[PDB]
């Protein structure tokens, strides 16, 4: 079998991860004590992908939780599934870093990481075929970005041939919930780009819109938001955990989604998301699903794909459905809206099918889009970045941590070039 | 005795194999436990207890697929070592399938094959099942063939392959993998049989009059074709055709060896009751563009050679009459050919698989066809390649696995020549 | 064997067909399930189980009509593909039936027909049923005939058609569609049989002595006529008449080929008991204006040719005597003709359909008649056309479908000539 | 099958629609929960015309409800069938427009429509063959006319080949229930004419007369008035929903009712309308029905057809009756009262028959008349319009919304020409 290491970093990362593991355990019949009470042999058969059968019937999700300070991971341990985790996988310091990327990637993180990695190594040692790593982190967070970035680099150093992917939480185009976002985010990306093999962009902003609209919710609690995200994450690796018709290994996804290194940012989506108040007025067909999947309004990343083109799209389906329906339906999309796809690439769609549906959803699908419209995000960031940077805003909170100002200019350089790259391909033509 | 070794490679190869062996057992009365509660020694060997053991090797770097087999209905029909699995798949990367991953398995595979071959009294050849585009199917098979041809330079090398249909999807990096394989395939394969999933869907829709088909019955259709071919060896007929004769009667020029296939009379019981499926009727159906298993309107080119395989209740003279009519139908043939029809007749009528979606008939026709029309498909493929290659999309995934960039150029060059070959053949040689 | 293909087009064509095939089954003892618990191979084919399958093609752009058939009593008598439906009808618009809608179906239809024709050992001809004025009947048939005549330039092309009766309604745009069809019909049809619903109503009222008739029994009357004609092929007679001979014996000048029809002796059992239906009696009835199936008082013109079809208990000599009397009845005939009577005799008496409103008789006469009197009807039609065309009423409905305005002029021109032709024929050629 | 989209707009439109759907659901055995409890297979068989089988046995009428403000649609949702509708098809804003056409077609509607159409598109996407659109709206209403008009234009833009028809509520010749009627109505018509393919005119005024007289009612509640209207609407599409003898597709009706584009206004009628107090003194015959249908007093449009001529009349019958009765009876009407029909067109009557009667009415019929007398209405409007316009009455409530005064003069121009057109044809003669 192939194994995945799940690393969680930062308050956000840990909170998301907590929900993630809840979801995964649920799907495999694992209760809060780590005891197996599933119904299908499949649940157990390939459980190895995530859990390490410790002893008896106790399974221990191979996850590592990291934070610079307590009060977060603590709450995780106090929660429903706190006891499912092995204590020794909780690695944290006793200092904060109020969204101080420098601290997270230097003066504080440099100490903490000395541990962390040791645990990582141990976990990788227990694996038979290390599929890769998953990092749940939030951009802009002193830990999430600081440590996140650091760890990524350090891991590739020792596992250059493994697939690394992360589910980053990006900056919001609307109200920012931090002050020094631009800086932290930019600094992270500066290195992220040159490391992680693929990364997903999820924006709370977009998620709120979905909730208030599509889900008809009025109290979009972070727990609910995380739940939604978790669902997406689980979909991504369903192909590893369960049998299907067209299994798509994590690596495979990278191959059909990244055309050029560096250009590996994705917009995630998910269907169906019908509110309970209207579920009875649905059909739940392959067409219905694709309607949602390609609906700009269901993009979990706060960008409007309508203004860009897709370099490539992956569609992973779960449950039951015909091959005919899927393929034909996906074709129709490309044909009807050909202007939204990059002419350089014939067949801009990768599909996959697993025979195991989400609990309660006979049909479900995830959407991974590599749209050039993501450029927009980076553009926004760069603009905000230079606005602050040229005024030297708050730079003393980075300089004071031993950060060289030049690092910022380098970071910008990478960022701007990223934008340029997308812009070039955006309108580059075959002839 | 005439013996044959089947090889199933990759998701498709294996999954198709499942359908095939399911069928073989049915036709020979073999029960899932290898039991037979006199023409078996071609595909089956006898063990100490008399138990039947099919003669095939399943290879798939993605253990998931094989595990389905290992835990499936027919898990009792395979000698464990016939089910060879890897730890990580090729991620739709020919280079992984050929150079970096498959490289480490192929030794085992060949050894197993050899041992199987050593059980034979007279090996006719091999039947390789794979898909273009599949990192394993495409990449690994390339490697496999390369080495099989060394040990068995005089054995028939037949293969069936899924040809990335013009308008379908599944993977993005298809045309790369496809061509890369073709480039090597041409130098080892004796005859490949092209099948399009796309075309089959159309058939399911119009002939079977069904909707929502999956590989669970798409493959069943395919297995009928396979059976039809090997039925010659397995049952007495008026005109038995040994596998070797397919070279002679299909290929007229080394490099060209991609027959298309069809199968009549596909039909639901609903219509069966209202339609007399005469020999002539069926024969005509085989030449109706609509019923081809490959998305290629045969009228665009000319026929080079056709081979008809009749099963069940047929009468030589009636068959001849039907063919004569076909010749009259001013269906074009190249001047290089004056006959174009080689016909086999097997007494054993078609069977039907319990729970299948195909009505049982008293007679059926499988047709293999070498036509210049296929050049179109090749052109389409090459075109797609050119577009992606120009920008070098996804190329780094291959280069990172040790592939030479120039290797792509090489392959393309050869493909150009191939297309040209077809053009030359259809020149209508005249003084 | 003498074989015949029936084609039913549009509401009328199909609905009439229902009555016809109902009757055919009855006469041959065929049960709704195609069962026969030796003259069938003309209209019926034998399937593997022996089941009978009528030889006809039903075409109707309005799926509703066919659905009635598909879910009706005789749903077991048709090979699914014989029931061809569209998605949207022609809305009484010849242009839709011919140019824009029918265009997309006709290919299918012809293919199906061809396959049916290929089952024949000797096709005599076709029997097309349609209505003038019906967008499908009128428009589509026009197209159909245009192409049938190409593939089958030597087969008999007979058709039955509902001729927009002088004083009835149903549709407004009739005279447009009617003429438009006629304009093309003249160049492909071998012989058309005119029937007026109006006339039939009169017959129902006076001969059947009933009231409140619908198509459910109006068509039954019509089917009797059809049977009478084809009975020649289906049963032995003293004087069998092959379909081909109807050209020779009805048409005396290409462009003129619109026989009228009648059928004696229509009558209720009430009167049957009180009346001796002798050969002579019946024969006389056929020439009584009142009993014609077309609203055209034959006394206004002269007869060009008559054809009598006797069924059941008749005696050649008695028949001759009756005819001689008819000749005496100073009923006018054109000088161009010296005989005017071609007579067929079939031994198989008329039957009766359970639940019908027509008494069973021991003998009956169907008469076809080519007369110059029909010119009146044509004039009426043309007149109506002129009135509407002048203002260009409803013309935009045709032009919007790609019809050329000048096309109307063209058609009218030809119609003028047609009328003139009749005038010339009735000139009473004399030195 | 063919599908119809039912759009409801404005308070009136929605209230009518509510009743409409009640009626339709009743006819198809659909209860308030959307569950099917019909008796005949026909009810379900062609239910697709209006309802979209969501899931299980729940059918969702494909209707879209639109209003500029709540308090209307809300009450609909609070009603008996509120839950039968899919919440997502309720599109409304939060602003009014006190019969301010400008707002409805500009400053307010221009915002709302951006949504609306999206829903329309979705609904059309779910269709297999989009028959067309039906709009229920009221002239003079800020929403009904404003949005109504807007939507119509926008739809044709994307569905130019579909049949669009509306059931407008027109101004009353007597007491007006609005102040700025003339303006709103005229402005709507100005565009309506050049868009909608056919439209029906229903006037509350006339309806009241019918109720007090024919129906012997004393409490003509709007619900009752709407019921009557609904009945008419359902009759119009019975041919699509049910089998019959002469099915008349919606498109067909347009073809035989509109002789010239622009001239597409109709006066609806309905029979029988006998009061329960006297139903026992009726015969219910085809003659009885035609007596009512051609009775000026039963015209649902407030005009007196006696003063004009009919360009064309459609008569749709439901239930059981003979073809003979119908045709002959309709003929009699034209003959006896030939002066009331336009001499330009022979046969001014189109007929249709469906075999499915209204619940409780063995025989029923709808009447659609294209009378030149409708001119009267437009004349009245124009006169009132200029009376106000020349005084610049209330124009500031339109000018202030960005409306160009010139639009009014253009509107008038169209209106006056409409009148002229009717007047020309009114007395235009063949010679
Ligand atoms: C294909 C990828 C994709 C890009 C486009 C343009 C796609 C195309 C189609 O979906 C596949 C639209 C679709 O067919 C519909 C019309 C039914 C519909 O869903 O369109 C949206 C608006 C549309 O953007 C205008 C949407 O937001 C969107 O994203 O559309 C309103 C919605 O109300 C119910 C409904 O009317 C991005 O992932
Ligand atoms: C034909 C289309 C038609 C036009 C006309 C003129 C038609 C002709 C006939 O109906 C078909 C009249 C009819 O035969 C009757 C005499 C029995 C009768 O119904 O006439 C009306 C008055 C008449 O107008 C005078 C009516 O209003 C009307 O509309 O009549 C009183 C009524 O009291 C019971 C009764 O006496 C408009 O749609
Ligand atoms: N007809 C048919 N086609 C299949 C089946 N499975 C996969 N395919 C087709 O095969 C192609 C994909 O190749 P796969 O065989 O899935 O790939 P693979 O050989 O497993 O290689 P990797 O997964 O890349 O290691 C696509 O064109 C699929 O549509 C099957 O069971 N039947
Ligand atoms: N005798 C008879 N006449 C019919 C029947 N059905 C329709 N008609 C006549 O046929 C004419 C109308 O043509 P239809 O056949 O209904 O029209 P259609 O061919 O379906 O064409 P569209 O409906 O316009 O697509 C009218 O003169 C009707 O009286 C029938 O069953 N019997
Ligand atoms: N979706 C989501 N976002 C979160 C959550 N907790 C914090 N955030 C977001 O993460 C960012 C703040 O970073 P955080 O992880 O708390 O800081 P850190 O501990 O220094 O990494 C902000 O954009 C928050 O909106 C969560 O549970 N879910
Ligand atoms: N027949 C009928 N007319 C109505 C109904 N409700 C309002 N009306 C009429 O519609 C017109 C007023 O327009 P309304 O639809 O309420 O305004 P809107 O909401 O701005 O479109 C008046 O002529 C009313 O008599 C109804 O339920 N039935
Ligand atoms: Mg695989
Ligand atoms: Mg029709």
């Amino acid at each position: 079998m192939r194994e995945i290491v799940h690393i969680q970093a930062g308050q956000c990362g840990n909170q998301i991860g907590a929900k993630f593991w809840e979801v995964i355990s649920d799907e495999h019949g694992i209760d809060p004590t780590g005891s197996y009470h599933g119904d299908s042999d499949l649940q157990l058969e390939r459980i190895n992908v995530y859990y390490n059968e410790a002893a008896g019937n106790k399974y221990v999700p191979r996850a590592i939780l990291v934070d610079l300070e307590p009060g977060t991971m603590d709450s995780v341990r106090s929660g429903p599934f706190g006891q499912i985790f092995r204590p020794d996988n909780f690695v944290f310091g006793q200092s904060g870093a109020g969204n101080n990327w420098a601290k997270g990637h230097y003066t504080e993180g440099a100490e903490l990481v000395d541990s962390v990695l040791d645990v990582v190594r141990k976990e990788s040692e227990s694996c038979d075929c290390l599929q890769g790593f998953q990092l749940t982190h939030s951009l802009g967070g002193g830990t999430g970005s600081g440590m996140g970035t650091l760890l990524i680099s350090k891991i590739r150093e020792e596992y250059p041939d493994r697939i690394m992917n992360t589910f980053s939480v990006v900056p919001s185009p609307k109200v920012s919930d931090t002050v020094v976002e631009p800086y932290n985010a930019t600094l992270s990306v500066h290195q992220l780009v040159e490391n992680t093999d693929e990364t997903y962009c999820i924006d709370n902003e977009a998620l709120y819109d979905i909730c208030f609209r599509t889900l008809k919710l009025t109290t979009p609690t972070y727990g609910d938001l995380n739940h939604l995200v978790s669902a997406t994450m689980s979909g991504v690796t369903t192909c590893l955990r369960f049998p299907g018709q067209l299994n798509a290994d994590l690596r495979k996804l990278a191959v059909n989604m990244v055309p050029f290194p560096r250009l590996h940012f994705f917009m995630p989506g998910f269907a169906p998301l019908t509110s309970r108040g209207s579920q009875q007025y649905r059909a739940l067909t392959v067409p219905e699903l694709t309607q949602q999947m390609f609906d700009a309004k269901n993009m979990m990343a706060a960008c409007d794909p309508r203004h860009g083109r897709y370099l490539t799209v992956a569609a992973v389906f779960r449950g039951r459905m015909s091959m005919k329906e899927v393929d034909e339906q996906m074709l129709n999309v490309q044909n009807k809206n050909s202007s939204y796809f990059v002419e350089w690439i014939p067949n801009n769609v990768k599909t996959a099918v697993c025979d195991i549906p989400p609990r309660g959803l006979k049909m479900s699908a995830t959407f991974i889009g590599n749209s050039t419209a993501i450029q927009e995000l980076f553009k926004r960031i760069s603009e905000q970045f230079t606005a602050m940077f040229r005024r030297k805003a708050f730079l003393h909170w980075y300089t004071g941590e031993g950060m060289d100002e030049m690092e910022f200019t380098e970071a910008e350089s990478n960022m701007n070039d990223l934008v340029s790259e997308y812009q070039q391909y955006q309108d580059a033509t075959a002839d | 005795m005439r013996e044959c070794i089947s090889i199933h490679v990759g998701q498709a190869g294996v999954q198709i194999g499942n359908a095939c062996w399911e069928l073989y057992c049915l036709e020979h009365g073999i029960q899932p436990d290898g039991q037979m509660p006199d023409s078996f020694n071609t595909f089956f060997s006898e063990t100490g207890a008399g138990k039947h053991v099919p003669r095939a090797v399943f290879v798939d770097l993605e253990p998931t697929v094989i595990d389905e087999v290992r835990t499936g209905t027919y898990r009792q029909l395979f000698h464990p070592e016939q089910l060879i699995t890897g730890k990580e798949d090729a991620a739709n990367n020919y280079a992984r399938g050929h150079y970096t991953i498959g490289k480490e398995i192929i030794d085992l595979v060949l050894d197993r094959i050899r041992k199987l071959a050593d059980q034979c009294t007279g090996l006719q050849g091999f039947l390789v099942f794979h898909s273009f585009g599949g990192g394993t199917g495409s990449g690994f098979t390339s490697l496999l063939m390369e080495r099989l041809s060394v040990d068995y330079g005089k054995k028939s090398k037949l293969e069936f392959s899924i040809y990335p249909a013009p308008q379908v999807s599944t993977a993005v990096v298809e045309p790369y993998n496809s061509i890369l394989t073709t480039h090597t395939t041409l130098e080892h394969s004796d005859c490949a049989f092209m099948v399009d999933n796309e075309a089959i869907y159309d058939i399911c829709r119009r002939n079977l009059d069904i909707e929502r088909p999956t590989y669970t019955n798409l493959n069943r259709l395919i297995s009928q074709i396979v059976s039809s071919i090997t039925a010659s060896l397995r049952f007495d007929g008026a005109l038995n055709v040994d596998l070797t004769e397919f070279q002679t009667n299909l290929v007229p020029y080394p490099r060209i060896h991609f027959p298309l296939a069809t199968y009549a009379p596909v039909i639901s019981a609903e219509k069966a009751y209202h339609e007399q499926l005469s020999v002539a009727e069926i024969t005509n159906a085989c030449f109706e563009p609509a019923n081809q298993m490959v998305k290629c309107d045969p009228r665009h080119g000319k026929y080079m050679a056709c081979c008809l395989l009749y099963r069940g209740d047929v009468v030589p003279k009636d068959v001849n009459a039907a063919i004569a009519t076909i010749k009259t139908k001013r269906i074009q043939f190249v001047d290089w050919c004056p006959t174009g029809f080689k016909v086999g007749i097997n007494y054993q009528p078609p069977t039907v698989v319990p729970g299948g979606d195909l009505a049982k008939v008293q007679r059926a026709v499988c047709m293999l066809s070498n036509t210049t029309a296929i050049a179109e498909a090749w052109a389409r493929l090459d075109h797609k390649f050119d577009l992606m290659y120009a920008k070098r999309a996804f190329v780094h995934w291959y280069v990172g696995e040790g592939m030479e960039e120039g290797e792509f150029s090489e392959a393309r060059e050869d493909m150009a020549a191939l297309e040209k070959d077809y053009e030359e053949v259809g020149v209508d040689s005249v003084e």
